[PDB]
């Protein structure tokens, strides 16, 4: 719960040039694609019966710029966590009834995602601290039963 | 369960990577015990500073072993028999670090190779690197 | 994998529930639905009262399936295929939920067959329905 | 982290019939053999070589007296769960490095331990509550990360 100077310098340096549109599309297409009992949650997105059409499909794409900013949110208030995804908490647990292990199966895609993204600028160091970025997250979602 | 179109992406992107084991293979160990300081627990007797021979050595090993379960494919149970007893039997590890250990690899391929990993190549490796773990544990699942 | 000693072990206790496959199915049903309230989002079509005819019929299928898999404990992805695909590729069931079930079942064993749910039969009954969960959700897996 | 007067009363009521002995060594002999890895953790215990031996072990036997005594200290601090816990969660955190999903595993060999124990006593409503309380526990000593 706490961050050191060095990791937010860290994090922070890095969102800045992260493309969310591009990097939110890509990662919520994986987690579809990888994880595909995930797909039940998305049924109004329509069309998910191929990689090709998830991949091309504008709702996917769209929903996951939103989930990207969610992030960049959480990157801003790095102390003020739990507030920020409060509302969120309650949407995916009490109205949706998402498992807790699905925000960190979202999280690791997000991690190869960026790495993907940034190459040999995503240092051991860097990985280190958006692991921790994301567990965070994951564990604010995860509260409403805490 | 393994397709035919997972054992052909698997194998597409090992022939990419079979080129630097060692390298791959220390870069993936290196950030599992940066990421998951929980795992150098098991190597006491080793020398967990960046760089050192030993984790280049065993990094290699790893990658070796992987690559000895892609071409038996078919049967990765009968292929890592021996490393099955070795990480269940002896070293007891928790079933919980080989995920780990996949994460890690999936990360250096992403970087080393990006235009490899596409959204099916992922799936198809995940599901290999968890047919790895699965045969690994084993003894005790 | 399942031993010689687990499939032995299997076996006894599950000729022991064999005639109250209902009424044990319908408490595992119950109590899965009871501590893990999530779990009811996927029979949004059931009556889900306590008692109802729809849970006492449907936890009666339940434990047949786990009986035709005990019968072809060698091969059980063969004996399941058809609900292999249903679980996986029709209903898409997040893989956990299988556990929460599993937990259920053992706990109702537990309270109907103490002395013969000992610390062996126990692992090889753990074994044995992570076995199916596999296979039910195989095709994703 | 709010329980409800009715779960209080089904936890508590139940918790005045615990044999803490009996269950206590019947609930760490069974994390030790359905859940082999674990076994690692008590190396310093002797000999664990075998599901009879490890019944037998007299450690095995007493340290699992000790983890109960545990859980009837949450009892009985109901609200007060972080603090009674507190320090558990740094050795097993920062001295022992046992992975959170063991303390699942551990929560959950207790629940059928103790319907074997109880028998029909153990309602669905009655395993609901302790699931809930054992989850609790787990949280609780799942903090040094959070
Ligand atoms: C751990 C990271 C996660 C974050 C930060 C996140 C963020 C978001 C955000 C910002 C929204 C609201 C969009 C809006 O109000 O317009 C949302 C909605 C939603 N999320 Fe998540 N989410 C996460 C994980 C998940 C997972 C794992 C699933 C599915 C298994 C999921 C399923 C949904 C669904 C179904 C909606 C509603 C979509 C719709 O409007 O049709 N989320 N999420
Ligand atoms: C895809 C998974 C893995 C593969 C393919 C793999 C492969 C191997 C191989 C080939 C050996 C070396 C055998 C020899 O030198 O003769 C070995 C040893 C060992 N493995 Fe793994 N391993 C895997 C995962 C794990 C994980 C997740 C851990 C723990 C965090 C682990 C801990 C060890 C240890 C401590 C040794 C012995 C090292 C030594 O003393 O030199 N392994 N493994
Ligand atoms: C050991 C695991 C399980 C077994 C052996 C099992 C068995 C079955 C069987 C035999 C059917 C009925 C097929 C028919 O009526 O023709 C079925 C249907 C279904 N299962 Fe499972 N199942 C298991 C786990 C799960 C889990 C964990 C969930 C979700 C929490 C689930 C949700 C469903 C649903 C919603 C249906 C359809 C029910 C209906 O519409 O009548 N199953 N399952
Ligand atoms: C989630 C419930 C858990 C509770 C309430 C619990 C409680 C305890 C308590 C009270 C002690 C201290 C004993 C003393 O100071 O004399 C202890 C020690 C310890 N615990 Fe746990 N524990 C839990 C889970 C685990 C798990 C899952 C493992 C292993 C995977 C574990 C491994 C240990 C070890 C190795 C010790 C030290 C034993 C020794 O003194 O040799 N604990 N635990």
């Amino acid at each position: 719960v706490h961050w050191s100077a060095e990791e937010k310098q860290l994090i922070t340096g890095l969102w800045g040039k992260v493309n969310v549109a591009d990097c939110g599309a890509e990662a919520l297409a994986r987690l579809l694609i990888v994880y595909p009992w995930t797909q039940r949650f998305f049924s109004s997105f329509g069309n998910l019966s191929s990689p090709t059409a998830i991949l091309g499909n504008p709702m996917v794409r769209a929903h996951g710029k939103k989930v990207l900013t969610s992030f960049g949110d959480a990157v801003k208030n790095l102390d003020n966590i739990k507030n920020t995804f409060a509302q969120l908490s309650e949407l995916h647990c009490d109205k949706l009834h998402v498992d807790p292990e699905n925000f960190r199966l979202l999280g690791d895609i997000l991690i190869i995602v960026l790495a993907a993204h940034f190459a040999k600028e995503f240092t051991p160091d860097c990985q280190a601290a958006w692991q921790k970025l994301v567990r965070v997250v994951a564990h604010a979602l995860a509260r409403k039963y805490h | 369960v393994l397709s035919a179109a997972d054992k052909t992406n698997v194998k597409g992107v090992f022939s990419k990577i079979s080129g630097h084991a060692e390298e791959y293979g220390a870069e993936t160990l290196e950030r599992m015990f940066t990421a998951y300081p929980q795992t150098k627990t098991y190597f006491p007797h080793f020398d967990l500073q960046h760089g050192s021979a030993q984790i280049k050595a065993h990094g290699k090993k790893v990658v070796a072993a992987l690559v000895e379960a892609v071409n038996h494919i078919d049967d990765i149970a009968g292929a890592l028999s021996k490393l099955s007893n070795l990480h269940a039997q002896k070293l007891r590890v928790d079933p919980v670090n080989f995920k780990f250990l996949g994460h890690c690899f999936l990360v250096v391929v992403a970087i080393h190779h990006p235009s490899a990993l596409t959204a099916e190549v992922h799936a198809s490796l995940d599901k290999f690197l968890c047919a790895v773990g699965t045969v690994l544990t084993a003894k005790y699942r």
